[PDB]
């Protein structure tokens, strides 16, 4: 986790480096599944998904 | 030829430093060393574990 083998021409041996965490963080684009089934029945606005389906087709 | 072999074979998956599970093939056991089965007390910790997002699968 976090860790890399650099391999390239400007190092000696290429070897796998410990990476340290960085300060701060890009924005994770991951959606859990079970926490959001775990809440109660979430109510879709049909209305703007179908606006956005047909509005945008180039 | 009345010699009683009863060899077995093992691979490590883990360590139990302390009363915590971790992974890795490291920490070879020195020769002459007791194996001692394994209790459900232990077992649980690894699977169950104590937390909210869990799946019952049998």
């Amino acid at each position: 986790a976090g860790e890399c083998l650099v391999v390239g021409d400007s190092t000696p041996i290429p070897s796998i480096v410990k990476l340290e965490l960085p300060n701060p963080e890009p924005r994770s684009q991951s959606i859990k599944f079970h926490k959001k089934w775990s809440e109660s029945w979430r109510t879709p606005s049909f209305e703007e998904v179908i606006m956005r389906w047909r509005k945008e087709n180039g | 030829k009345d010699e009683d072999i009863f060899i077995l074979t093992v691979q490590p998956v883990g360590i139990f430093k302390g009363e915590e599970f971790f992974q890795g093939n490291s920490m070879l056991p020195s020769p002459t060393e007791p194996v001692f089965l394994v209790e459900d007390d232990i077992l649980n910790k690894i699977f169950s574990n104590e937390k909210t997002k869990i799946f019952h699968l049998g």
